[PDB]
């Protein structure tokens, strides 16, 4: 018939009770990556269901033989790091030839390569039984426990070419098991009063500026202001993004000797001003995004044409092509300080992505519909995807997972912002709106109501207490976090309001159409 | 073209090949015969 | 409904049974209502709320459906009641009679600033400032030690930026009439530093009324 | 207390065969009607001395949707005459644009595609990207254009004047 | 005898520039030299010419047991290349 | 013209209130042109089924047909989550800083000149 | 660039903060472990191994499944006694084994016949290798989504008219209950820790091995 | 054995070659070919009369949506 | 005014019954490892006689099908000449002439004695060090299926594919590069 709430709530305690969770949220660093450290490798295994269980009489001492013939010659730079390495492995595979036990082939093992403190060695010498190795009450203590080496990155990229060649899964069965490596890369009463009055702040701090675009054709996009406010970008309908100055520079363009528009016949011969206007024409559809990279050296845009084309700010021209999702991108934002950048496509999937590989690195699914707004974390640690189907996730660029889920929303989101101390989220949509929810409870105490339309962007204030809802309804109001909690209503003279951004000073950047 | 509360079934979906094991678990067509056979002529 | 089906069932040339239509004119509602909702991802995302010809286009050629091919942008196809498209036109006239290739297609950007002169923020009216004023101008600056710190923090804090009177009064009266005392100057230029170092002020438009100023300062 | 204005802004300080084979069909019509009336009543090589042999060129003016089409309706409507016929429907003329359209497009677009990619390799399959696209899209090569161009253009020509010339002869036989 | 640099300056266009051209800027190209843009504005030419030459031959063998284009005219000439167009002619 | 009435009301359904008047008339055309294909495929399956009467399956079949290679739907809620199982031991590159944001190395982007062509 | 070195620092800083020092059976029993066997004899032998032997079979002897590997053209085993011959050369099995995944097919056999061990999820699975007298192997099993996502899709089939609304809260709750405790730090220092701490186990091979 | 991946591309290219993770990728898009034509064969087994046979007749009316015709006797 | 809106149907919920590889072999199947599928399979629609032109017919059409794949792979890679329309024979070398040379014009104009015939095919134009390209990839195939999409017309065996596609790109970074770069000047 109809489900009740009350019979869910015993059906998830059920499934605890089930599997056992009879038996934490903190926002302590320092226990989380103690935690960190220990189901790092509790229980590790890589190369274990696919060890090579084959016979082999005759692979430890043609394996590691092959080891001191490539390791000791004609290399000096990188060596220091990696002759220390092999003391050990003579010991473990010894051990290895304890467990197994055979005749004669562990006296061959020790006797022809007996060169390579002198007490460990002569303890394996007396010793060859795995009894003995168990009452000898050292031995045993050394098979319960890893052999750690700190060497560089480079050391163990010298590392990971060798086990690569032929004959060298016996070799990686003691590193997987047995080596554990690291990587490293007068009252004054009246001071008293003023500090709790001026704290809380009507603060009339909105400092509006505008940016217009005069009578065009009616199809534009998206419009982003460079943080430094040195470019203004905007993307077209008809593939074009245009790039204007701000500051009146007049920059110039430098040469490049390759072109990706230019068609270049076979008739042509290799042979080697303005500003205020430049057509950047690389993409074949519509541009659904545009960001910037925080540093005003480059340009990110996703287009309609199922590709991420990544654009330079110094050869002015289209460099870097990611063939990724291979179905139209909707929406596209870049991390803090650079790191990453992420995209949602129709997949009901966003992917994880990165500035040296052109292939996705992580995979997010579990959507019902289509991917239309992701943001990062101020820290770049967690992702947030929304979609149409009412839902809004919390994901992490590490591991992959949903923590968290959010529902309660009557319609699709169309906005999403990250509060700038990182414990606040909103989101916004078609239902007129506008939600904020708490990290750590994940319960909702707002219920925003001022819009009559769509919300098109969310943006935080610097100071984590005010916020800027865009909407299709002519209305820039900036409300007050720190319908009765709004601070100035703009009035629309303009079609609409494309974004809104808060970089400093409290000022205001809408952009609109005239 | 008609009008209702009910959403309208076309009963006639794209059918995706996956079928339905342990009423929870999906598989492609394959790549799950023998080992099904295998422990449930056994386990049960 | 079904009566339409059974319309064009009969020019196809065979009747069908009336159990069959009520599925068949289902399965078409679906059909359209479906691309109607993949019409509407391309529609409510780029910049608009209109529907045009492409968008329907386009839902179709990534559905693996053929793009109906036949109607332009205009409004045309009168109905008069029955589709009737007989227009027999020449091509002769129609050939070279008025052409013009002037596009006039071009984009500006401007900026201007818009206040939400003195609008109703000039003056000191909140009662909130007044009182605040008198502390800062006499009891911050001279003679009172072991007050710059805590005041000049709190100072530092707040931006409460949108007055525009007081910081250009302490500036031209401690500067254009101050110039020749000792004691004054000092503490002015170190409270004037520390609001250089309050990353809440807007003092971008506001370069002309103080460095000038300024540069009084190092003159003699 | 006063002050200075204060808003700093930065202001921009900006605000022939086709034809002639249509005028012979029209004088054979000239001469039919007054016939089916008087019936019942009884050395080159391309010199590298110019702009147009490399890519250097005029920008081409930019135009909107609303106009493309119009243009699209007139190429049509006198390539159409050129081929032999005298009237058609509308929606005809509509259904052979969007055809056009979408054939210009996917021609286009395959060639974006066929750019970029060797963009990254270095390498082309074929010493031309303009001969490729036309492989996987139908026509041989562009020597196949001559031919085309020959045979439909100029044969088509000579032969329409020498109908022509004929039935001029028969005007003047007959009156 | 002669190159086609200037056989390709025989060809008299129909098509202007400024829609072939319009069609590579849609893609993402300039459109700003004279040379590249007449293949695409002939090859577009041969294309219609073949279906219109087409509906010229399926014209005059009609009812043969001024020239009027119809449906009659267009739906077989379309279907060898894989045109499906199917109208209704009342309501 | 009953059918313009629905058609618009339909798209009222769905949230929109300003269209063309040219794209209700392309929806009752694709509808039309939808029921003569499946109709045809109906023919040939009645004919293929050696009977002079149509039947309603062959029409189910049919219908069944056209969604299986005429229409686009991704895999849902069971094929991307194998992705991210069989992508989930995919580890992450250190961050190494020296300018930012760094580039894919040279080849393996859009950045080549044609090998035929030279100067 | 002067951010990334402060945040390197303060992510190298609590790194040796976490490894040194320190800071009802999942979480008690490994903080029990930390306590004990914490202490070192100043010698260049630290004692981070898996040793999940000694965390729980040893001490306290519970039930445990384990898994039989016949070398040479005979494939592998699976026990509950009433052993079953599965050939090799199948990507079914090794696959699910090669990480910390729970492979569905345990899944369905450990709801409806069998009530034995109950992990919080986890399960802990025994692999024999009798050609390298077999060896000891004791490796966790953590569940992924794919479980938790089925899992609904269990109680979805109960023919009670569920609606998506209610589906989706209990996607919710469901997630809630066994969720992960999340840093809420807007510091960029915790990148640095989370990526070597996530790499330190997966630096062997993804294409080239 | 006899044909296994490498004679048939010599079969269409004499100078190919083919990376060794796009050989198991083709044998899975043969895989899932053979699946989805004798799923779609038994379809209409089924369907002739509520089933009769798996016919090589009918196979040949299923071929039209692949575009391909069967030298066979038919 | 949001109740009016529908929901797309899930294709999950419809599925079928199950009671009761060719993939890790490296092989192509034949006729005796498909007659043990098409019987398992066949049990679950119930059907009987077990005929034999059927599986030569499902043989063969795999084998076309392959052959389509590798066809449509290479012509994205290589050259090739139409015979009378749309026929694809070459697939081999540079004999087609570069068009804007008047000696290739005249050349197309006019179509011991044999090896002659070969040198105007072979050496009329072209590089003096043709280098052939690398093998093909994951991303050749990728792209082959974007831009042609004629090879697979089912949906149910496109997709699903391409997905697994995708997962297997892969490229060397910069970090790989030192060590080419190393073994390189160490055998030097």
């Amino acid at each position: 018939k109809r489900v009740r709430t009350e019979q869910i709530q015993m059906a998830v305690s059920c499934y605890l009770k089930r599997r056992q969770y009879v038996d934490r949220l903190s926002q302590t660093a320092e226990e989380m990556a103690a935690n960190l450290t220990v189901q790092s490798e509790s229980g590790c295994a890589n190369i274990v269901s696919a060890a090579p269980c084959q016979a082999e009489p005759q692979q430890y001492e043609v394996q590691f033989g092959r080891l001191r013939n490539f390791l000791t010659d004609s290399d000096s730079q990188h060596s220091h790091e990696v002759m220390p390495l092999l003391y050990p492995l003579f010991v473990y595979l010894h051990l290895n030839l304890v467990q197994n036990s055979p005749k004669s082939t562990v006296e061959s093992f020790y006797s022809r390569f007996h060169g390579m403190q002198k007490d460990v060695i002569e303890q394996l010498q007396t010793t060859q039984t795995i009894q003995d190795i168990l009452s000898n009450f050292k031995l045993r203590a050394f098979l319960d426990n890893k052999y750690v080496v700190r060497l560089q990155e480079d050391s163990y990229n010298y590392l990971i070419r060798y086990l690569q060649s032929d004959n060298n899964t016996a070799l990686c069965k003691v590193l997987t098991l047995h080596i554990h490596l690291d990587v490293q890369p007068n009252e004054a009463a009246l001071e008293v009063l003023q500090e709790s009055i001026k704290r809380v702040k009507p603060p009339s701090l909105t400092t509006i500026c505008f940016y217009a675009f005069y009578n065009t054709e009616q199809l534009l996009n998206t419009a982003e202001i460079s943080p430094d406010s040195k470019l203004l970008a905007a993307g077209f309908d008809n593939s074009c993004i245009k790039l204007w100055s701000l500051r009146s520079k007049k920059l110039k363009s430098e040469p490049h000797q390759v072109d990706v528009s230019r068609i270049h016949l076979a008739c042509d011969i290799l042979e080697e001003a303005g500003t205020e206007m430049k057509i950047l024409r690389g993409h074949c559809g519509p541009v659904y995004s545009t960001r910037f990279l925080a540093d005003s050296s480059g340009l990110l845009s996703c287009s309609e044409d199922m590709s991420i084309r990544y654009w330079d700010l110094g050869s002015f021209t289209n460099t870097v092509l990611y063939q990724g999702h291979a179905y139209p991108v909707w929406d596209l934002d870049i991390s803090p300080y650079s790191l990453y950048f992420a995209s949602g496509s129709h997949d009901r999937t966003a992917r994880l992505w990165s500035f040296d590989r052109t292939y996705p690195l992580r995979i997010y699914a579990g959507h019902l519909a289509d991917v239309d707004c992701v943001k990062f974390h101020p820290n770049s640690n967690y992702l947030a995807t929304g979609s149409t189907d009412k839902t809004v996730r919390l994901w992490s660029a590490q591991q992959g997972n949903s923590v968290r889920l959010f529902t309660g929303h009557r319609g699709p989101v169309l906005s999403l912002a990250f509060s700038p101390n990182g414990k606040y989220l909103a989101s916004a949509g078609e239902d007129q709106r506008l939600k904020l929810w708490d990290l750590a409870s994940g319960t909702l105490y707002k219920e925003l109501r001022g819009h009559t339309d769509n919300i098109t962007s969310l943006t935080f204030s610097p100071d984590s207490g005010l916020i800027a809802s865009a909407s299709m309804d002519n209305s820039v109001r900036v409300w007050d976090i720190r319908s009765s909690e709004l601070v100035g209503v703009y009035t629309g003279q303009m079609s609409n309001v494309l974004s809104v951004q808060f970089m400093a000073c409290n000022l205001l950047l809408v952009t609109g159409i005239t | 073209c008609h009008y209702s509360g009910h959403h309208p079934q076309p009963a006639s979906f794209c059918t995706f090949g996956s079928r339905q094991i342990g009423r929870g678990y999906y598989v492609f067509d394959s790549r799950w015969n023998r080992l099904r056979c295998a422990l449930n002529l056994m386990v049960e | 409904p079904r009566e339409s089906v059974r319309l064009m069932a009969e020019s196809t040339g065979l009747e069908l049974s009336d159990e069959v239509a009520a599925l068949l004119a289902e399965d078409v509602c679906y059909r359209l209502r479906e691309a109607t909702q993949n019409s509407s991802q391309f529609m409510k995302h780029t910049k608009r709320r209109k529907l045009t010809v492409e968008d329907f286009n386009r839902a179709l050629r990534w559905s693996s459906v053929e793009a109906v091919c036949g109607y332009g942008s205009q409004e045309a196809l009168p109905m008069r009641p029955y589709f009737p498209e007989d227009r027999e036109v020449n091509l002769v006239e129609l050939a070279l009679a008025t052409n013009i290739p002037k596009g006039c297609a071009e984009t500006a950007v401007r900026v201007h600033v818009s206040y939400l002169s003195v609008p109703s923020a000039v003056s000191s009216l909140t009662d909130d400032l007044l009182k605040y004023y008198h502390q800062v101008t006499r009891a911050v600056l001279g003679d009172d030690p072991q007050l710059m710190k805590v005041a000049l923090q709190d100072l530092q804090t707040n931006s409460k930026i949108g007055a525009l009177l007081p910081y250009f009064v302490y500036v031209v009266s401690g500067v254009k009439s101050v110039s020749h005392d000792l004691e004054q100057l000092h503490r002015l230029l170190q409270v004037a530093r520390s609001l250089f170092r309050n990353p809440h002020l807007c003092l971008g438009p506001y370069v002309r009324c103080l460095v000038g100023s300024v540069l009084y300062c190092v003159l003699e | 207390s006063q002050t200075n204005r204060s808003s700093f802004d930065l202001l921009p300080r900006e605000f022939s065969l086709t034809i002639h084979t249509i005028q012979l069909i029209q004088h054979n019509r000239r001469l039919r009607n007054l016939i089916a009336t008087a019936q019942a009543q009884n050395i080159r090589h391309s010199d590298p001395e110019s702009d147009f042999y490399r890519g250097k060129g005029e920008p081409v003016t930019e135009l909107s949707w609303h106009s493309c089409r119009q243009l699209l309706y007139q190429a049509v409507a006198t390539i159409l005459a050129h081929a032999g016929f005298d009237c058609a429907n509308e929606s005809v003329l509509e259904t052979l644009t969007d055809v056009a359209h979408e054939y210009c497009l996917k021609f286009t677009k395959l060639l974006r595609f066929a750019v970029d990619r060797e963009a990254r390799l270095g390498q082309t399959p074929f010493p031309d990207v303009m001969e490729q696209v036309f492989h996987e899209v139908g026509i041989g090569s562009v020597l196949s254009l001559q031919k085309f161009w020959q045979h439909r253009i100029k044969d088509y020509h000579s032969y329409m004047l020498q109908i022509s010339k004929q039935l001029s002869e028969e005007y003047e036989r007959i009156v | 005898l002669v190159d086609f640099l200037m056989q390709l300056e025989d060809y008299t266009p129909t098509i202007p520039d400024a829609v072939t051209g319009y069609y590579l800027n849609r893609a993402g190209f300039e459109a700003s030299d004279p040379r590249i843009i007449r293949l695409i504005s002939l090859a577009a030419q041969k294309f219609i010419s073949d279906i219109a030459n087409d509906a010229l031959q399926h014209c005059k063998m009609k009812g043969t047991a001024k020239y009027t284009l119809t449906m009659e005219d267009l739906t077989p000439a379309l279907s060898e290349y894989g045109i499906n167009v199917k109208k209704p002619h009342y309501f | 013209p009953k059918d313009a009435q629905m058609m618009a009301q339909i798209l009222k359904d769905m949230g929109i209130t300003e269209y063309e008047p040219r794209v209700i008339n392309q929806m009752l055309e694709f509808a039309f042109r939808y029921v003569t294909t499946i109709l045809d495929d109906a023919k040939i399956y009645s004919s293929h089924a050696k009977k002079a009467t149509v039947d309603a399956d062959d029409v189910r079949l049919a219908i069944q047909c056209r969604a299986d290679q005429s229409f686009t739907s991704p895999p849902p809620r069971d094929f991307l989550l194998d992705i991210a199982r069989q992508r989930n031991q995919t580890p992450l590159p250190l961050i190494k800083p020296y300018s930012g944001p760094r580039l894919p190395p040279d080849r393996y982007c859009l950045t080549a000149p044609n090998y035929r062509l030279k100067s | 660039q002067q951010a990334l070195e402060l945040a390197l620092d303060r992510a190298e800083y609590v790194i040796e903060s976490a490894r040194q020092r320190p800071p009802s059976v999942f979480q008690k029993l490994y903080d029990l472990y930390i306590e004990e066997c914490e202490k070192e004899p100043e010698v260049k032998k630290l004692r981070r191994n898996v040793n999940l032997l000694e965390k729980l079979v040893m001490q306290e002897t519970l039930s445990c499944l384990v898994v039989n590997l016949y070398p040479g053209n005979e494939g592998y085993s699976l026990m509950l006694s009433e052993t079953i011959r599965l050939p090799y050369e199948e990507g079914e099995l090794l696959e699910y084994l090669d990480a910390e995944e729970l492979p569905p097919i345990l899944v369905d056999l450990l709801e409806k016949s069998q009530v034995n061990i109950f992990h919080c999820g986890c399960v802990i699975a025994e692999i024999r290798d009798y050609r390298q007298g077999y060896q000891s192997r004791h490796i966790l099993l953590r569940p992924t989504m794919q479980t938790l996502i089925c899992d609904v899709h269990s109680i979805t089939s109960d023919n009670h008219k569920w609606t998506q609304e209610d589906k989706l809260l209990l996607e919710s709750q469901l997630i809630l209950a066994t969720a992960e405790p999340l840093c809420l730090d807007p510091s960029i220092a915790v990148t640095c820790t989370a990526n070597r701490l996530l790499y330190n186990k997966q630096k062997m091979n993804t294409r080239p091995m | 054995t006899k044909k296994k991946l490498q004679d048939l591309v010599r079969e269409v290219d004499p100078n190919e070659q083919l990376d060794e993770d796009v050989e198991e990728m083709l044998l899975q898009i043969a895989d899932d070919f053979i699946e989805s034509v004798v799923t779609a064969a038994c379809q209409l087994a089924r369907h002739r009369k509520s089933s009769t046979l798996e016919v090589k007749d009918v196979q040949l009316h299923l071929e039209r949506q692949w575009n391909m015709w069967i030298p066979g006797f038919g | 005014k949001f109740d009016h809106r529908f929901q797309p149907q899930n294709p999950l919920s419809g599925a079928q019954q199950f009671v009761a590889l060719c993939s890790h072999t490296m092989m192509l199947p034949t006729r005796g490892q498909l007659e043990g599928r098409m019987i398992v399979t066949a049990y679950e629609h119930g059907l009987d006689n077990v005929t034999e032109e059927a599986v030569s017919a499902v043989v063969y059409a795999v084998e076309n099908h392959l052959k389509d794949i590798l066809t449509s792979v290479v012509s994205r890679r290589k050259a090739y000449r139409l015979r009378d329309g749309h026929f694809k024979y070459a697939f081999g070398s540079n004999v087609t002439p570069q068009p804007y040379l008047k000696n290739s014009v005249v050349a197309y104009n006019n179509l011991d004695d044999a090896e002659q015939q070969a040198a105007l095919l072979l050496a009329c134009s072209g590089d003096t060090l043709p280098a052939s390209l690398p093998p093909v990839n994951m991303y050749d195939l990728f792209e082959a299926l974007q831009v042609h999409r004629e090879v697979i017309p089912t949906h149910t065996v496109y997709a699903l594919n391409i997905e697994r596609i995708i997962t297997k790109l892969w490229h060397p970074n910069h970090e790989e590069l030192q060590q080419d770069k190393v073994h390189r000047q160490r055998l030097a």
